Order: C-alpha cells, then sequence, then structure tokens
RNA sequence: CGCGGUAAUUCCAGCUCCAAUAGCGUAUAUUUAAGUUGUUGCAGUUAAAAAGCUCGUAGUUGGACCUUGGGCCGGCCGGCAUCGCGCUCCUAGCCUUAAUUGGCCGGGUCGUGUUUCCGGCAUCGUUACUUUGAAGAAAUUAGAGUGCUCAAAGCAAGCCAUCGCUCUGGAUACAUUAGCAUGGGAUAACAUCAUAGGAUUCCGGUCCUAUUGUGUUGGCCUUCGGGAUCGGAGUAAUGAUUAAUAGGGACAGUCGGGGGCAUUCGUAUUUCAUAGUCAGAGGUGAAAUUCUUGGAUUUAUGAAAGACGAACAACUGCGAAAGCAUUUGCCAAGGAUGUUUUCAUUAAUCAAGAACGAAAGUUGGGGGCUCGAAGACGAUCAGAUACCGUCCUAGUCUCAACCAUAAACGAUGCCGACCAGGGAUCGGCGGAUGUUGCUUAUAGGACUCCGCCGGCACCUUAUGAGAAAUCAAAGUCUUUGGGUUCCGGGGGGAGUAUGGUCGCAAGGCUGAAACUUAAAGGAAUUGA
RNA sequence: UAGGAUAGGGGCCUACCAUGGUGGUGACGGGUGACGGAGAAUUAGGGUUCGAUUCCGGAGAGGGAGCCUGAGAAACGGCUAC
C-alpha cells in the first residue's frame, strides 16, 4: 500500500501502550507526517535511522507522553493516494474545530490547513490530527 | 556500513573477468562461483556487477520453467491418480508466464521468441 | 521495563540482532563470513565461505575442509580455523 | 401495537379538556428519518451476509535514488550566491571609454547618435491535479440597495424652490461534466541514453534554398548564411539507481501420514479342503425369525479371494483445497530455512475465463471379501414401513470415464504494516573445549539449552473491539476513508416459479414475483 | 475512389473498389407520463427525487407520405393522395 495510515494507527495504539517510541520503517510520504509533527511540536525531536546502504529507511521516533498528557490525542488516517475525494480551500471538512489541525499535501507540498487556506490553494487530506 | 567494506577490501577487476567470465560462459552457475573460489574476490560481485554479457541469466527464468514443466508432463502421462501433481503443473504454468512478462519489456526479440518457446524447449 | 526499544537503541545485544531477519536489522550485515581453514598438507591456508554448499576441498591438499550443511557449515574431523577476511 | 366477552380513560353520544386555527383531516407519489443504500457514511465469529479451492486477465491498486537540498540579505513575501541549460530576433536594464555632435577644458568633464554593459523572460518530451482569468441567458435561488405603507415579493425609488427639478439605481454570487488560456511543478502515471541511431566548438566534400549586393526583367552560381545528406577528428562523472520487514529465479542440506508407479508385509474377516468332536448358535433389555447329525458353534493347518494399515498416531505433519499413515525402489514435485549468488518493480488482488474438487449416484471393465438404502423377515408398536434383530441388491474396492455438490468449516476473504506477556511442540539455522555418542578421534545425529526465521496452535491477561458470549484478532471503523474483491440489505413465498445455461442422468448453476405478515433471528439472564 | 444532388462537406444516394467498423471502459438489443435544459421539491451537508407547464432549444399538430409558393415551411387555422 502506501505506509502513511500505518504510522498513524501504529502511533495511537502505542500512547495507550506508553511505549517510548515503537521504532519503523518509514517511506517519503511518510518522512512528511513526521516533520509536520515537529513543527506542531507533538515531537521535539526526530531521527531518521539508517537511510544510508541498507534496503529500506527507517526511523526511531521519539515522541510526546511520558509526561504528563498525551500531546497526540488522536491521528487516524482520512484516506491515502490513489483515490479521488478531494477538497478545496473553501470546501472544508474539519475534524477537532480549530484545536487540531487537518493534514493536507497542497500544490507547493505539504503544509498544515491554516497555510495553504491563506494562500487560497486546495489539495488532498492525508489524515486527522485531534 | 556493509557495502562500503566489500568495495574497499576486496578486489574489482582482473581477478573478476578471469575468475567468473569464464565460469559462466562455460555455462551459467553464477552462485557456484561465490560458494568456492578465493572469497575477497567475490565478495564485492553483489556490491559491483551488474552481469557481463552472457548468453543464459535473463533466459535462465524462462529455460527453468519448461525444463520442470516438461518432466510434471511426462508424469501426467502415466496415472490420472495424481491430483496433488496436476494442481502444482497449474500453479507452476501460470507463475511461467509471469517470468517472460517482465523479462520481456527490457529486450528485443523475447516479444516474439518467448510465446512460442513454451514447451519447445 | 517500559521497553519497546532499548535504553540504548544504538547498541542492542547480538541476540536482539539475532531475533530480527537480516534484512530487518538495525545495522544488516551478513551474520555470515570468511574465515581461513588451515591445513597441514598445504602450506597456505585457504579462504572460504562460512555456508559452504559445496563441498569444498583445499587447493593443494586432497584432504577435504568441510562438508555442507543446512546452516553455516559441518566441518569434518581434524581441521581448525581462525575467522578472517579482508 | 392493540381494544370491545356488560362499573371500556381505546367504542357510541353528551360534557369537559387538549391542540392547529381561516384553516385542518384523508389518500397516492416523493424527500427526510433511513448510515434501509452506507462518497460523506454500513454490516458479514454467533443476528440477514466470504465464493470449495487455487491460478488469473480486463479492471483497480502499487517502494525508494529521482536539479533537490541548504545559505544571505531586503521589507510568509521579494530578490540573491551553490549544482537557477541555451540561441536566432522581438521586446529590452543602466552605466562606463562620451566618441560623430554640442558646450567646457592644466578635465578626453557630461549627454545624445554609436561599441561594451544587465534586470525582465516567448518557442525548444506527454499528462492528470490544482491556480487565475475569459467564455460564461433572463427568470429561479442565495443576496446588495430600497417602507411594494407592512408583507409575500418587486426592481423600484428618495429628495425638491412639492408651479418652472435634483439624483442614486437596476449590485454580486450561483453559471455544476467538459472545453480554452495562464501560473504552479508537490503528489500519480505515459515516458525515459547500453547493440547507444545520444550531445558538439572541431572541419570536408556532396547537395538545396536567394534576400542583401544587384537599376529593371529573363537562362545558368560564385562567395555566403541557413537547411538537407554521407563520412573523418575532438570534449565531458560521457552513455545501466538501489537490490522494498515488495516479488521471482539459481544453489545447499533438509522436511513432511504430499503425488504417482513399481513393490513388499502384517494379522484380521470370509470361503474351501483336511482335522477333531457332541449342543447350542445368531441375538438381547427380553425373545423370535434364521442356522443346527445336511454334528454345526468351536478347533487347527495350508491355499484362495477381496479388503485394510489397530495399538503406535499426538491441542503434532504435509498438500491449493478436496484430502493423506506397512516396507522398499524410481520419477518428477512443494513449502519452510540458509544464501555479500542473479533479475530489477517483474508486484498486490480480482468480473471473465481455465485447473483440481469427499461422499453418493453413475458409463464400461476388473472385482464383489466385508458390510450394506430398497425389499423381505422378529420383537416393539392401534400404525413402525423405523431405532432394535435377521437376510441382503445396487454399491463399497480399483481403472479409464462422467459429475461439481457437502457443516467442501476456522460458519471467521486475500494481501500488508502495527498494537501484549509467557512456555511447549513441528521444521531449519546459529552459538556450548554440555550430556549420550565413541563415530579412529571428531563433526554429526537423539537429548538438554539459550538465541532465531517461519509454523499448527495453547496459555494468561486485552490496552481495544463487541450486543454479549467471547476474541492477540471478531483489535488498530465514531480514533468512522490501507489496497483489492465477493456477498447481504425484514421474515416467509423461495431458492421455488420462469427463462437462460449445463449435465450422461439425478439434477445442478444462475434466480423472481404475485400474495402474506410484525416480527423472524442472536447472545446472555431469570423461571418452569 | 468517382459522380450527381443540395446552400454546402458529407454513404447523401448511386456506380466501381477494398473488406472492414464497434464491443466488458457494457457496445448491439429491449423498456420507460424517457422531451432535453435552465430550473423545482426535499435533504445541515453530502445527496435523493423530479423536470406537462406564460422562459430556452427541438419535435408534432387526426394518422402517414408527397409537394407549391416564398428569404425561409418537408407548413397542417396550405394543398395533393391514401
Amino acid at each position: 500500500m502506501v505506509r502513511v495510515s500505518v504510522l498513524n494507527d501504529a502511533l495511537k495504539t502505542m500512547y495507550n501502550a506508553e511505549k517510548r517510541g515503537k521504532r519503523q520503517v518509514l517511506i517519503r510520504p511518510s518522512s512528511k507526517v513526521i516533520i509536520k509533527f515537529l513543527i506542531v511540536m507533538q515531537k521535539h525531536g526526530y531521527i531518521g535511522e539508517f537511510e544510508f546502504v541498507d534496503d529500506h529507511r527507517s526511523g526511531k521516533i521519539v515522541v510526546e507522553l511520558n509526561g504528563r498528557l498525551n500531546k497526540c490525542g488522536v491521528i487516524s488516517p482520512r484516506f491515502d493516494v490513489g483515490v479521488k475525494e478531494i477538497e478545496s480551500w473553501t470546501a472544508r471538512l474539519l475534524p477537532s474545530r480549530q484545536f487540531g489541525y487537518i493534514v493536507l499535501t497542497t500544490s507547493a507540498g505539504i503544509m498544515d490547513h491554516e497555510e495553504a487556506r491563506r494562500k487560497n490553494v486546495g489539495g488532498k487530506v492525508l489524515g486527522f490530527f485531534y | 556500513a556493509d557495502v562500503e567494506e566489500m568495495i574497499m577490501k576486496a578486489a574489482k577487476k582482473g581477478q573478476m573477468p578471469s575468475q567468473i567470465g569464464v565460469v559462466l560462459r562455460d555455462q551459467h552457475g553464477i552462485p557456484l562461483v561465490k560458494s568456492v573460489t578465493g572469497s575477497k574476490i567475490l565478495r564485492i560481485l553483489k556490491a559491483h556487477g551488474l552481469a557481463p554479457e552472457i548468453p543464459e541469466d535473463l533466459y535462465f527464468l524462462i529455460k527453468k520453467a519448461v525444463a520442470i514443466r516438461k518432466h510434471l508432463e511426462r508424469n501426467r502421462k502415466d496415472k490420472d491418480s495424481k491430483f496433488r501433481l496436476i494442481l502444482v503443473e497449474s500453479r507452476i504454468h501460470r507463475l511461467a508466464r509471469y517470468y517472460k512478462r517482465t523479462k520481456k519489456l527490457p529486450p528485443t526479440w523475447k516479444y516474439e521468441s518467448t510465446t512460442a518457446s513454451t514447451l519447445v524447449a | 521495563m517500559v521497553l519497546s526499544n532499548d535504553i540504548d537503541l544504538l547498541n542492542p545485544p547480538a541476540e536482539l540482532e539475532k531475533l530480527k531477519h537480516k534484512k530487518k536489522r538495525l545495522v544488516q550485515s551478513p551474520n555470515s563470513f570468511f574465515m581461513d581453514v588451515k591445513c597441514q598438507g598445504c602450506f597456505n591456508i585457504t579462504t572460504v565461505f562460512s555456508h559452504s554448499q559445496t563441498v569444498v576441498v583445499c587447493p593443494g591438499c586432497q584432504t577435504v575442509l568441510c562438508q555442507p550443511t543446512g546452516g553455516k557449515a559441518r566441518l569434518t574431523e581434524g581441521c581448525s580455523f581462525r575467522r578472517k577476511g579482508d
């Protein structure tokens, strides 16, 4: 498939476990989710281990929780690629109610909901951060 | 880590067209060379070798599929009772077409030849 | 303890690299090796692959060396070996 | 859904009350409810619902390297420097030598014509998506503005010196597949340099084109520029990215109750002949039919016949599945495992289509030991056609053929990643100067181990799901959208009718509706 | 390919010529108060359903065929025939 959903699903079940990470193989649209987490500070650090010689690429996560409250309350997928379900800057369906953001791959690149909306450029949702 | 170590401490040139470019025009048997010989030379075969030009190789998977198929067919002329064997034959021939789907796109001649080739060598 | 991943991830125990498959490894390599196997009959010692596969004989002496098995080679009778290769 | 079987808040009148109110009932269609149509937004362990199984297409879906990343200033945006290709011309940014020319001048000072000089970027392999813009009927609809007096709506209107006219409007959005044009270059493809027919400053000769020069017009080109053509010589990281917790193939030692064929054995059961000998035997809960000097039953020995592989044989194996246990040989086969071997995206999963597919029935042979539908007998039984007893045909067995179905089951699609502790056992591998072994010694192998790939599964908690029972999957679907496919969408009728299709036949496969009716069904719980 | 026709290309028809075209992306066939659209109803939305209607475009004007006039009608409150 495309990984993406697997990372999000694995993240929330691992939060219930109270583990300090799970570590897994990563791809290039799942490079994107981690960098977006850093910006909105679900991660205050991320590291991409063995992406140099090996068969795959990977990244152990160091992840917020093991603190008091979880930072990522829910992240759950909202369709991978290979499909036509589409939003515009005006169409905006949302989760949360502005506490979270809606992950969007826009024309220029992956940016958060407010950035894309201001520029007035649509795109396709990758997932729902609550 | 692994790959850099091989490249540096092996050989690369001279030792490899002599050892390996003989054995392959003698008849295939790429895996045979790695399981014998003077180790360091074949250390870097995976880490630096596309494959020299050769008869076979691209043709090996296709040839092997026909070669195994004919013997199963021979044992399907004697007793019908081999209900297990007929479904191995059914499975393997449907895998056989896959091999000559993929190894038909990169090079010429294969497109015409490999359809006909089934059951006649 | 609470561990999924280790307290020192970077250096795991070798037993936990024997867990995960060769492809899956943190630092992947051949767990297989080259070795020089030593034979009285030959003056020099011959470098050999750990998983022999073929019944390898020593180059000058017709002594044998090892016999093959499902994993790493099962050496036969009195022979000695050091594990090294460049 | 229910009420009315004589003190009916359910009827029929009256009263009173409720409640919409110039309006309200009723019917049919239709939208909602109904996530009962599941794009948003479904369910399939057990409630309706995974196709017997695999191969596998059309079709969907599909990994990563991938002129991308970084750094500076100015005020996310603009413009820069690296690793922001290029040329004809157009368009075209300022200045230097200021020169023809003009004014100065112990200055080549400055500006224009003119040489050098740069912003700013049209064409030079395809798209999808997205952006902006045009093209875009009025009405309708949303909606600007406005006292149609309100208002539904309409596009009118408000001010005056109200007897000498003043002015504002009649916006905008919607305009939906697609098409155009422009901008973007992320994400997805077509696609793409290895037999190089690649780029090129080098140059030839061949050959075409004709404007400038030429007054003009007509026949024929030199030089020359630009094409077309065929060769020689040059430059450069010259010309194939890894080798998916994606897939195949090669190879190694294995594993298995995998397959087939040949083959070998065991006792049993049946029958026969020979043997011995004297009352029961079949049978059961109890009896009898039935068999018994035509000395059974039993007993032993051979042989024949046909069947089958006990106990061993397991919360254990293999095979796509259906299924598969004596030995041995041959023949090809398959998974797991190991692999710095090879190919490099071949892949994933599927309508169609194709292969195999227990039993029974069957087509013909072999073959009929055993058992055994129907039938025929005895009890039981009002009936007993059965359980039960006894006889026994087809058949069971095998072979070439049909067939296509099963509670063909894990009632649980296939594939992938993840979320949780622990011990067995099956297989392989690795490490032990362990044990046994004694293999010359060893290595192995069986045993004990720990680690481990991939298993069949269990165990205990279940974070979590669920209606619960339960479940490491029925989790990771309300945290609603991983990829693909199939099916259901109240119960009955009805899985039939009908048609098509197929089958040798049985009959299968595909598969309604009239009409009926309010629950059918599940799990748990409490009674009896 | 050719011609005649008509305002014109045109299988438009017709000669000669070839033997094709099109389909699982559902063609071909059947059904449909099946006109199409702008639009309507009702749905938060998404949708679902509807479109006979003073508008927009076409068809028909008892059913069918054929034709005159005229810029233009295969007219129907014209004709001609059945």
